[PDB]
RNA sequence: UUGGCGGAAAGGCCUUGGGUGCUUGCUGGCGAAUUGCAAUGUCAUUUUGCGUGGGGAUAAAUCAUUUGUAUACGACUUAGA
RNA sequence: UGAUAUGAUGCCCUGACGAGUAGGCAGGCGUGGAGGUCAGUGACGAAGCCUAGACCGUAAGGUCGGGUCGAACGGCCUCUA
RNA sequence: GCUUUUAGUGGGCCAUUUUUGGUAAGCAGAACUGGCGAUGCGGGAUGAACCGAACGUAGAGUUAAGGUGCCGGAAUACACG
């Protein structure tokens, strides 16, 4: 349902966690560079954690694409969804986290009228 | 309501509570884990024997520098005690749960204690006066106790999922080739 | 040195039987009861 | 607006392929695969079987005759890389193998014409096999590496 | 017949390693009956299957396979190199491995 | 080749046999070494006795029961020499050391199985003739192994029984060679000789 | 089934007699396919559980009490139908 | 830069290079508030919180599902601390 | 080729060679170059400086210094003592 795109290569599927994020509860897993003079992570000793650098940058052909091959576009209503009328093979809609379930039944109904993909069609369903 | 993690039938259970109870949390935890899973009559005789120094409460987690005893030999432990205050409080909550099971229409001969938990209450503070003019804390560590007794029930029998199998062409060609050769 | 076999007598006194018991008064006193059956049939397995 | 918009959109037209230069040329078999050679099937349902080779089909397979009357292998296709070409040869000149092609083995119990072509080729194959001693027994037996057999020194 | 083997027995020795750093992508296979790298030249490119068993039946079978191939020789003594689809899991250091010859250019 | 390889340790050198058996263990072969009391070490007896005393003084100064344990038996001397050549503190090395059974003498089952030798460890093929050597049995007895005489009795008993076995077996293969001698000069024997057999 | 040997961790080896099965030592007759051109294409032993059916046999230990040849407590040593 | 389709800070071709403390510079991520806008989201459930559940980004982070909850809050263009 | 402006810095240390004081020192002080600081990787078991080689993310191949009985990847190789 998407365009023909190459094989998506990530080069690092592992999340860059902070050094000693597991050792303390105060040190969150959100990445921060080590600034220490004696840090083996800043010095890149062998056996230590890998650091984010530009070589892990994803391919410019397959950046920002979902595994379905579309770029996710956030949608708040019927009007923002209809921007993806003539762009169904490039972009896919995602209904936002705060759209109520009396409105998402309208948005999914208009998405299937234009054939627009919705990547979260099960949100807030009253089954 | 809002009890602990129960995996029991709520219609065939009964429950009892006690909150902000001025007993030791650690002794009460050791008596609540010495009793978790027993038939309620067995639990009551065991607690009344603990009060008479005939059996003991096996102290397993909060047990550092406790003395040794022979009465833990039925539990495979060496450290065990007789926490009489916690034992009377736990058997009071057991009495209340037995009353609630009688009121709910439950058969008292199949009552086993299915869930008993005890966690820490807000502490009660006092002062201690130490050398060179110092003041430290003297805090009671009270406990919330709660317990759910439950009717035990019979067989845990079949009619579960059936696992629809999906096997390849070389693999179902092998299956018929065995039933073609032999029966 | 490894013990391979241990043979006993046909009748053991209560002094001896009482050694293999931690609660002698509660017991059915069953020690060496089936072993004396080896002396029953003519002493074959004992001499074996 | 939950998202704004992209200022540019990619074109939804699929680009045509370039003209490629990869011509399909006929496969040259290895020199040990000459029609009439007893092969050893290395894979599949008839692995280890000693089976006569008849025609090199156009789809880079080999057509074989693992004689039903001998060992139960029909007129069959095999891949040439999944086959040991031995040094024992049957003369194949009396076989009507000119018929069978890629369309004959189209998948689309047993068709009775396949049963008939099997017996028809089987007649001439049995006739050429029974001229030499112990070839029918060599073809009826299966192959297996015994203990100590090293295939890199062994000549098949 | 009592013998049915159409492969050559082999042993999963180790990963490709230095003294202190291994490489799990390449494994070293000791093929039974191969003593030179000239005898090991026959087996280059042959497909390697490690066959193991599980408790949980997956797709009709309780036997699972990790497929691979022989890439090049190694050393002066018939140890050979092998890459796989999924790398061999290093509890199998010294496990038996089936080296086939069904593309036997023979 | 064999599922379990039984190695006759007599006339073998400790380090070369321990090296080849260490590699065979790590490659997955189950090894049992029998007749460990007849191993050899190169160099005279007094040298290796001095080496054992130098090992015998190394012990933990504050508590010798946690120290290096100085196992005296020839099987366990050989086992220490082998366990030094295997990474014994890992699960792979412990798994390899489970694939090893070392005995002094030849006990049951392994006294009715075929024993092998390892020619890259035979003293008659490795040492120069005239280099003095040490038998592991007299060295172990000299450092406190207590069972040389019992192993001598049981090995003499095993040698008597195996000698009677081999006398019976040699008579049987005499009958077999006699019956095979009549099978020659016929058709199938000459055709086998044509086919190399 | 007859007897014998084997205690180093024997638990295996040898032997007597008949029965039943196979025999590729030799000659035949029939079957096999379609798993589709390969997919380990499933054949080993390891432990546990459950009903079924056939033999077999019907205990102790701990706490509590007690002694002090023992003992900080456990432990130990005794005694109690 | 030639329109009648949208990025000329664009798109495309080509070649080489990439360690880094103190330090400089650049491009961004996030927070409290302000101006404009999406006639934006919201009691049919906003914000928050929890979630070895999913997606995007090298990353700062962003998005979605489920639970809890009850009254407000976001995207974008700039200003400000 | 030229100019402006500003950061940090103004405790250093080691190695080859030259060289001073000292009996010498992992000592004190110089000269030239190369390093460490500021720097990870392979080797020297281990180590700031030695040897090899300087680093975006990966794949294949080849090597450097160092090695190939076993730990440990790789000849219990060959040759003369």
């Amino acid at each position: 349902a998407s365009l023909p795109h190459p094989k998506i290569v990530k080069k690092h599927t592992k999340k860059f966690k902070r050094h000693h994020s597991d050792r303390y509860h105060r040190v969150a897993e959100n990445w921060r560079k080590q600034k220490g003079i004696d840090s083996v992570v800043r010095r890149r000793f062998r056996g230590n954690i890998s650091q984010p650098k530009i070589g892990y940058g994803s391919n410019k052909k397959t950046k920002f694409l979902s595994p379905s091959g579309h770029k996710t576009f956030l949608v708040a209503n019927v009007k923002d969804l209809e921007t993806l009328t003539m762009h169904t093979k490039t972009y896919a809609a995602e209904i936002a986290h705060n759209i109520s379930a009396k409105n998402r039944v309208v948005i999914l109904a208009r998405a299937k009228a234009l054939g627009i993909k919705v990547t979260n069609p099960k949100g807030r369903l009253a089954l | 309501a809002r009890y602990g993690a129960t995996s029991t039938n709520p219609a065939k259970s009964a429950s009892a509570r006690g909150s902000y109870l001025r007993v030791s949390f650690k002794n009460t935890r050791e008596t609540a884990q010495a009793i978790n899973g027993w038939e309620l009559t067995k639990a009551q005789k065991y607690l009344e024997q603990v009060l008479d120094h005939q059996r003991a409460i096996p102290f397993r987690r909060f047990n550092s520098s406790i003395g040794r005893t022979a009465q833990g030999k039925e539990f495979g432990v060496t450290k065990a005690r007789w926490p009489a205050k916690s034992v009377k409080f736990v058997q009071g909550l057991l009495q209340n749960a037995a009353a609630n099971a009688e009121a709910k229409g439950l058969d008292a001969t199949k009552l086993y204690v299915s869930h008993i938990q005890v966690n820490q209450a807000p502490k009660q503070r006092r002062r201690t006066y130490r050398a060179h003019g110092r003041i430290n804390k003297y805090e009671s560590s009270p406990s919330h106790i709660e317990l759910v007794v439950t009717e035990k029930e019979e067989a845990v029998a079949k009619a579960a999922e059936k696992k629809v199998v999906r096997l390849t062409s070389r693999q179902r060609g092998r299956i018929a080739a065995q039933k073609r050769i032999a029966a | 040195l490894r013990s391979l076999t241990t043979v006993w007598a046909e009748h053991l006194s209560d002094e001896v039987k009482r050694r293999f018991y931690k609660n002698w008064y509660k017991s059915k006193k069953k020690a060496f009861t089936k072993y004396s059956a080896k002396y029953a049939q003519d002493g074959a397995g004992i001499e074996r | 607006s939950a998202q704004k918009a992209p200022k540019w959109y990619p074109s939804e037209d699929v680009a045509a392929l370039k003209k490629t230069r990869k011509a399909a040329r006929p496969q040259k078999l290895r020199a040990s695969l000459v029609p009439g050679t007893v092969l050893i099937l290395l894979a599949g349902r008839f692995r280890g079987k000693r089976v006569v080779y008849l025609k090199h089909l156009e789809d880079n397979t080999l057509l074989i005759s693992g004689p039903f009357k001998v060992n139960g292998v029909p007129l069959r296709r095999v891949n040439a890389r999944y086959v040991i070409a031995t040094s024992t040869k049957v003369s194949v000149e009396g076989v009507n193998v000119e018929k069978f092609n890629v369309e004959y083995f189209a998948k689309e119990e047993i068709k009775a014409e396949r049963v008939e072509d099997q017996k028809v080729v089987d007649k001439a194959l049995i006739a050429e096999i029974k001229k030499t001693p112990l070839l029918k027994q060599y073809l009826s037996a299966s192959f297996s590496l015994k203990n100590g057999d090293k295939p890199h020194m062994l000549k098949f | 017949a009592e013998s049915h083997r159409l492969y050559v027995k082999g042993k999963h020795l180790s990963y490709q390693r230095s003294k202190r750093v291994n490489n799990p992508n390449v494994s070293l296979i000791k093929i039974e009956g191969v003593a030179t790298p000239q005898d090991a030249q026959f087996y280059l490119g042959k497909r390697i299957a490690y066959v193991y068993r599980a408790s949980k039946e997956v797709r009709g079978s309780k036997i699972r396979v990790m497929w691979g191939k022989v890439t090049r020789t190694h050393g002066n003594s018939g140890v050979v190199r092998a890459t796989f689809r999924n790398n061999l899991p290093a509890k199998t250091f010294g496990a038996s491995v089936r080296i086939f010859l069904y593309p036997s250019n023979i | 080749v064999e599922p379990v390889v039984v190695i006759d340790g007599k006339g073998h050198l400790v380090g070369r046999l321990a090296s080849v058996v260490a590699k065979q263990l790590l490659n997955g072969q189950k090894i049992v070494v029998v007749r460990a009391e007849e191993l050899n070490i190169s160099g005279e007896f007094f040298r290796n006795k001095l080496k054992y005393h130098d090992f015998l003084r190394k012990a933990t100064a504050f508590n010798k029961t946690r120290g290096p344990f100085h196992f005296r038996a020839p099987s366990r001397i050989f086992y220490k020499a082998l366990r030094g050549m295997v990474s014994h503190k890992t699960a792979r090395g412990k798994a390899a050391l489970e694939r090893l059974k070392v005995f002094e003498g030849i006990p049951p089952p392994y006294d009715k199985k075929k024993r092998v030798v390892v020619p890259q460890a035979l003293r008659v093929l490795r040492l120069k003739p005239g280099r003095k050597y040490t038998t592991l049995g007299k060295l172990s007895t000299s450092v406190g192994w207590k069972y040389e005489d019992v192993v001598a009795k049981l090995e003499a008993k095993r040698k008597v029984s195996s000698a009677e076995y081999y006398a019976k077996k040699r008579a049987f293969t005499k009958k077999v060679a006699s019956a095979n001698a009549t099978a020659a000069e016929s058709d199938v024997a000459k055709q086998l000789a044509a086919l190399g057999y």
